[PDB]
């Protein structure tokens, strides 16, 4: 019974890895991240884990930038994360050096799961506890990547991971719209987020980002609070 | 062996048949392709809010919103140089979140270079404006730098150094520095390219952001 | 028990048990069919990424393209079968380098095999958990289609079918092959009646064909108007045959 | 409970480990070889015969040059890695060297390289027994067997893989030096010796054919069938 | 050949050289060998030589990971042009060839 | 020791390369409406061919579209400068049209890689520094395919025993053998 | 090697059904087993460190204890834990320091030192051969255009920024004492800062306090460079604190 639920390398006699299945129970266990796709760009939206005064509000952050037009949020553990981010970079530098235009979004995606699909087929390592949602801006076309602990990838429109994404995930089926601005984007992302929050939402407990042609940047806490206002 | 992994960087499969080819060929007399060379003339200088460069006509390259660089000798060896330094302080500004100083600048081009004994064969001119002020450097192929308050360097270089000592003040303007320097670019050529970097357009408490390029 | 732990163990009875585990993992997996005809190969997948949320922003799932000449299907560890994928175009480049002529179907099989087989042989590692099909065409045998498994075991064929029902299919498609006298739109109805039985809409299958024409091979992927005609052919012909 | 290692002796002095790689062995298609006067012979059998199957495929005889062939029963995958690699290294040898490769010289190859992976606890033995046949660069034919563990002899007639013991125990009655005279006396002892495991013959034996100074020639069904005609006949005669 | 293959090939050991023996001077026996562990350990896991690697752990632990060299971006391991067979390759890490 | 020598002229939704023939090729195409043109050794010549083909192979399968001239230039660039200290002896030049647009593209390089990109004609080979003169002569922009070809044949000719001249368009591509009387 | 230990709480690369890494939660109560506290708050213009100081044999010289260290000129440090894990922490960020400085030509940053050793501590959490450090660091320092700081990382590896924090036995009341007095004022003058750390430990630990029972450094902008206050300094404080 529990004998094929501790090696990373052994398969259960109906052909199951039990160890990638507890990755992404711990990435579900995580902080809700939400990310829609409308027409003429994307939103992607999570909520902080340092909910207190004493926290520094400019030292940390979820959301990322890793060229002037892709970003970057995750659900699951942080360490993972920052180590993930910085080969993303050195990727896309290197792309840039070598063929003089910047990266796309699906070839990052693509070098990032592969590098993501290893420590998953060798013994002495721990698979990474972290799904990324990555967006971006091309040839006049907006995208909405996922990539999960073992190496997947996937094409969205709108998703949710996290805690309660389940719910979150049937509230974009009943709201999401084909020709949808990207103000109204933001709208439903900040609606989808306040379905589980448990308390009081305000500006210095969520992270919003966006990307458009003008390419990928963080909103302004001050902005954040007039989107909230408008609720 | 064969059966090693490959590894990446510079190759040398080459050299022993290049150089009896070359030896061959110098003593039947026919000709080879050559490298692409510029020689015309750089200079800046360093006024009370920031750089002025100048070259006789980019030729000025671009390393970080704060930093440019000019270069002369081989082509292809100073778009490399440069390139590659700018790729790395792109990398630290997103690491770090502020813009890059201009001793980490010198000191990469400065290790890199002397790292290849001499054989890349570029001569820089490098100046920019950080936290501390204004900036100025001069490098060399085989790895030496020096800080003074005005450079030059190409083929009319005697003749702009002239009238460095002749005309240079500390504590300029920016009208009449772009004017010096434009006096001493063309004194060397007997059509001119300025860069100038200000404090005042610069932002050194605004977090860091990826720029346009 | 204490013989199944480890791919370098030798049951007293010489099984390797993790080499059947990591074989039960393609029978989770979509269901992928190949015919072979006089004037073309065939190639059926089903769609299992299903649903209203997501997006289409690539040239096809399931089916990749590995070289001027060949075509080749997945089925089992979507992460796994991208490695296996980029390695088969490595080697196909290295060889078309190397001699200056494209490379045989079978030698890029023989190539993969090779690899799959290695991680069986060497300790500390995991076997891949992916089944294959391959299509192509070349000059010594014209038009080919091959099948491999796990364990680096591969075999020619006519007609094969891997996944989720694949008995039942290979039980229909033994019925129903008339070998040396098929053609494409033979192999693509027979196609639809297979998949048909074995799961019917345009939205969840995708079939790719390959042909000669001037000298040139021609890879295709159909697209829904004809994958629509083709199933209300199907579905007016077998209406039309049980009114009697 | 000294079976869990490939490195570790038993109280008695056994290894485990390589005796189960035998027993994967034996569980093969059975392989028959002989060698005659000018000739030597391979047959093997045919497990089954599925009809949506390309049979060039699936064959279990190779030849790794223009003297010497090769068959096998046991692991398929871990046989099509030691042919590659015994190919490759004649290809070598020819190129450095140009005298033929002798069939001794490249058993004792396969072999050494059989034994190498009987070492370390890292990796698994292959699982597989070999036959190898040839003629050296005088015309003396030859014939080799190849072990999982390393080992390796001569013979003049052998059977390897499942069903094997009855067929070294009819070889041992009938090969005498009457029944290796001629080529088709040769054949016919091959087809004799595996018509006693195989249920239908002539449907699913495969038989190969090496003359001297000749390339290696594989017997069609029609000349299969014809010498299943004639020992049915011959054998009807002797009835009585 | 050229006064530079040998420098190249070779720049890696040479900085470990200098800085591990600098770091002895300094602080002592101990943190070299601290890091020489910690390099062995990471340097353990990863595919087989005949499929590319990544040496995300390595990276992290030598401070390679901001930086770009011209090893790179020229002549790319990933996309190489020659390989042999994997058994081979294999057996050649482990030293029995 | 011969190298040849190598120009390509653009014009209005066209573009032209030619070379001298008669012993190797000299002009490989690299996809669709978009050729590579290399003088120099033999033997360099091939080599780099190759290899630019296989990377072209690899690049074309993983990205799923077409490659962009200003693309291929960077590949080739970076191809020529890995041999930085000893160099292939090619002079590369490029002629093409964007597989999305139809833009007329020329440049060449230098045996490490420098580009130099032109709006109206570029001349690689030995004897680089005769033809120029002549080409802003005989070159005036708005140029029909006919005149376009008229016009690189003489200056291709009336210059140093015969041309091959490819003439790229949207819709075609003529290929054209030439003799002096 | 030797070979890990079956079981869901007794190997370091091990997931739990929950996903959760239990050996990562282990380390993290060794900081406890000092039995230790320390208080670090940030002021207007200066930032202040303060830990108490426990000599419980009489033949132990006092001046070798000490858990307040150097790491450059300019930036300081406490550390909470065990000790040689401790000491061999100081040592390796002492290490990083000097490398940034080589390689980039000036000195390196508080959040940029704080981030290299989260980096490396990442790495024990994912290799089966080695194990974390049962210790965590708290830095501060002065930027040139920020100004005070305050950093703090932990054995998972995760590091962040703050105005005040606590770490040891009892973190959670200094850190409610702490919420409380931040909440109600802001603004504080150097006294005030070493004030109300000494308060939040002195009331936390219900304990009054001698001039030999705590530690305190701190670091200003007048001053930048890191210092280590004496006997006579902190009775005066104490007395001011008293009247």
């Amino acid at each position: 019974e529990r004998g094929y639920s501790f090696s990373l390398t052994t398969f259960s006699p109906s052909g199951k890895l039990v160890q990638i299945e507890y990755a992404l129970a711990a990435v579900a266990g995580g902080a809700p991240s939400v990310g829609i796709k409308a027409a003429n760009g994307v939103v992607l939206a999570t909520e902080k884990k340092q909910k207190s005064i004493l926290y520094d509000e400019r030292s940390v952050h979820k959301v990322e930038p890793i060229t002037k037009h892709i970003g970057l949020v995750y659900s699951g553990m942080g360490p993972d994360y920052r180590v993930l981010v910085h080969r993303a970079r050195k990727l896309a530098q290197q792309y840039y050096l070598v063929y003089q235009e910047p990266i796309p979004t699906a070839q990052l995606v693509q070098r990032v799961a592969s590098v993501m699909q290893e420590y998953t087929q060798s013994g002495g390592v721990r698979p990474f506890g972290v799904s990324l949602l990555i967006c971006g801006w091309n040839e006049g076309r907006p995208y909405l990547f996922q990539s999960d602990p073992s190496g997947a990838y996937f094409a969205w429109k709108a998703t949710a991971m996290g805690k309660n994404y389940v719910n979150g995930k049937t509230f974009l089926e009943k709201r999401y719209n084909e020709d949808l601005e990207l103000e109204d984007a933001i709208h439903t992302a900040i609606l989808t987020l306040k379905e589980s929050f448990e308390g009081q939402m305000t500006e210095d407990n969520i992270e919003v980002g966006i990307c458009n042609e003008a390419g990928f940047r963080r909103l302004t806490p001050t902005e954040v609070k007039d989107y909230l206002a408008a609720i | 062996s064969v059966y090693a992994p490959p590894v990446g960087g510079f190759s040398f499969d080459n050299c022993r048949r290049n150089a009896v080819l070359e030896a061959d060929f110098a003593k039947r007399g026919y000709k080879l392709p050559k490298v692409r060379k510029t020689g015309t003339t750089i200079a800046g200088v360093v006024y009370k809010d920031g750089i002025v460069l100048g070259a006789d006509t980019s030729k000025i390259h671009f390393i970080s919103p704060n930093i440019y660089c000019c270069g002369a000798g081989t082509a292809a060896d100073t778009d490399m140089t440069t390139q590659l330094i700018s790729s790395n302080l792109e990398l630290h500004s997103l690491s770090t979140g502020r813009l890059p100083r201009v001793v980490t600048a010198n000191r990469m081009l400065k290790q890199m270079l002397f790292r290849y004994q001499g054989y890349i064969g570029a001569a820089l001119v490098l100046g920019g404006v950080d936290v501390t002020g204004p900036h100025l450097y001069s490098i060399y192929p085989h790895g030496s730098t020096d800080k003074l308050p005005y450079v030059t360097m190409g083929s009319g270089s005697l003749a702009a150094m002239a009238v460095f000592e002749d005309k240079f003040r500390p504590d300029m303007e920016e009208e009449e520095a772009k004017n010096l320097v434009s006096e001493a670019i063309a004194a060397g050529i007997f059509n001119i390219d300025l860069c100038v970097i200000s404090k005042n357009k610069l932002d050194f408490l605004r977090p860091y952001t990826v720029p346009n390029k | 028990r204490r013989y199944d732990s480890r791919t370098t163990i030798f049951s007293p009875e010489g099984r390797l048990y993790q080499v059947e585990y990591a074989m039960e993992a393609i029978g989770h997996a979509g269901t992928c069919l190949g015919i072979l005809a006089n004037d073309g190969v065939l190639l059926a997948a089903e769609r299992r990424n299903i649903h209203k949320l997501l997006d289409e922003v690539f040239f096809s799932e399931k089916i990749y393209k590995l070289n001027e000449d060949m075509a080749c299907s997945v089925a089992g560890i979507t992460s796994d079968a991208n490695v296996l994928t980029n390695e088969l175009r490595l080697i196909a480049q290295r060889y078309l380098l190397q001699y200056q002529e494209p490379i045989p179907c079978e030698q890029l099989v023989t190539a993969l095999c090779d690899i799959k087989q290695a991680y069986t042989q060497f300790g500390g590692k995991r076997p891949f958990g992916v089944s294959l099909l391959y299509i192509g065409w070349d000059k010594h045998y014209g038009f080919q289609l091959y099948q491999s498994d796990p364990s680096g075991n591969y075999g020619g064929w006519k007609a094969t079918c891997i996944g989720n029902n694949s008995a039942a299919a290979v039980s229909m498609l033994k019925q129903d092959y008339k070998e040396g006298e098929m053609t494409l739109k033979s192999a693509l109805a027979l196609a639809i009646k297979v998949l048909n039985k074995t799961m019917l809409s345009a939205e969840k299958v995708e079939i790719a064909t390959l042909t000669r024409e001037n000298g040139k091979t021609v890879i295709r992927v159909l697209k829904q108007k004809e994958v629509e005609q083709l199933i209300k052919k199907h579905e007016e012909e077998e209406a039309k045959a049980e009114r009697e | 409970s000294y079976d869990r290692a490939i490195t570790v002796f038993s109280p008695d002095g056994h290894l485990f480990q390589v005796e189960y790689a035998q027993e994967a062995v034996k569980k093969g298609s059975t392989a028959v070889g002989v060698r005659g006067r000018d000739i030597v012979v391979l047959g093997v059998e045919k497990k089954s015969v599925a009809k949506l199957q390309d049979e060039r495929t699936v064959r279990k005889i190779c030849a790794l040059d223009d003297n010497v062939c090769m068959a096998f029963a046991g692991l398929t995958a871990d046989a099509r890695i030691v042919i590659n690699r015994a190919r490759v290294e004649c290809q070598s040898h020819r190129l450095t060297v140009e005298d033929p490769v002798t069939v001794e010289y490249i058993t004792r190859y396969i072999a050494s390289l059989k034994q190498r992976y009987t070492q370390s606890n890292g990796r698994r033995p292959f699982g597989i027994s070999a036959l190898i046949v040839g003629f050296d660069f005088d015309g003396t034919p030859r014939l080799y067997q190849t072990d999982p563990s390393g080992t390796y002899h001569a013979w003049k007639a052998n059977a390897i893989g499942r069903g094997a013991k009855s067929v070294r125990e009819f070889l041992e009655k009938n090969y005498t030096d009457e029944a290796i005279e001629t080529d088709d006396l040769t054949i016919k002892l091959v087809i004799k010796a595996l018509l006693e495991v195989v249920q239908s013959g002539g449907k699913n034996i495969e038989l190969a054919v090496m003359r001297r100074d000749q390339s290696l020639k594989i017997l069609n069904p029609e000349e299969i069938e014809k010498y299943v005609a004639e020992i049915e006949k011959e054998k009807e005669e002797n009835e009585k | 050949s050229h006064p530079l293959e040998l420098s190249e090939k070779n720049f890696q050991l040479n900085q470990d050289k200098m800085n591990f023996s600098t770091l002895r001077n300094i602080q002592g026996l101990f943190a070299p060998l601290k890091l020489q562990m910690e390099f062995k350990a990471v340097q353990q896991v990863q595919r087989l030589p005949f499929l590319s690697s990544s040496n995300l752990s390595l990276d992290v632990l030598r401070g390679n990971d901001e930086t770009i060299g011209f090893e790179d971006i020229l002549n790319d391991p990933s996309q190489s042009e020659v390989m042999g067979e994997p058994h081979l390759m294999v057996e050649y890490k482990l030293g029995l060839l | 020791y011969n190298g040849g020598a190598v120009m390509a002229m653009k014009g209005k939704n066209c573009v032209a390369i030619a070379a001298d023939r008669r012993d190797f090729q000299k002009i490989f195409p690299m996809g669709d409406r978009l050729y590579i043109g290399l003088a120099g050794l033999a033997t360099d010549v091939q080599t780099v061919a190759q290899r630019l083909k296989f990377r072209l192979n690899l690049y074309e399968l993983k990205e799923g579209r077409q490659i962009k001239p200003y693309t291929l230039m960077s590949m080739v660039a970076n191809l020529l400068y890995e041999k930085r200290f000893g160099p292939y002896y090619t002079e590369p030049v490029i002629a093409g049209l964007d597989p999305k647009t139809f833009k007329p593209f020329i440049c060449s390089l230098d045996l490490i890689g420098c580009p130099m990109v032109t709006d109206d004609f570029v001349v690689s080979g030995t004897c680089a520094e005769q033809m120029y003169g002549m080409c802003e002569s005989l070159w005036e922009p708005n140029m029909d395919p006919d005149h376009l070809f008229e016009t690189i044949s003489q200056a291709m000719l009336n210059a140093v025993m015969g041309v091959i001249v490819h003439i790229i368009e949207k819709d075609k591509i003529t290929t054209r053998t030439l003799k002096a009387r | 090697s030797r070979g890990s230990s079956a079981g869901f709480d007794r190997h370091i690369t091990i997931f739990s059904p929950e996903g959760r890494l239990y050996q990562v939660e282990y380390a993290f109560k060794a900081i406890n087993q000092g039995g230790l506290t320390s208080v670090a708050v940030r002021g207007k213009d200066c930032a202040v460190i303060v830990t108490q100081k426990k000599v419980p044999d009489k033949l132990l010289d006092s001046s070798t204890v000490t858990h307040l260290f150097k790491i450059t000129e300019n930036i300081g440090c406490v550390m909470t834990g065990m000790t040689a894990d401790s000491r061999s922490q100081v040592q390796r960020a002492r290490y990083e320091a000097a490398n940034w400085k080589y390689k980039y030509g000036y000195e390196i940053p508080v959040d940029m030192l704080c981030k290299r050793i989260a980096d490396i501590s990442q790495v024990y959490t994912q290799n089966a051969e080695m194990r974390p450090l049962g210790c965590c660091m708290i830095l501060i320092g002065i930027d040139e255009e920020q100004g005070p700081q305050v950093y703090k990382c932990d054995p998972a590896g995760y590091y962040c920024g703050f105005k005040a924090t606590a770490a040891g036995v009892k973190q959670t009341e200094s850190t409610s004492f702490l919420e409380k007095k931040v909440k109600k004022k802001f603004d504080w003058t150097f006294e005030q800062t070493v004030e109300t750390a000494i308060t939040c430990l002195s009331t936390v630990l219900s304990i009054d306090f001698k001039p030999s029972e705590i530690e305190v450094g701190v670091v200003t902008v007048e001053n930048p460079k890191f210092r280590i206050l004496t006997e006579a300094e902190i009775d005066a404080h104490l007395v001011a604190l008293a009247e």
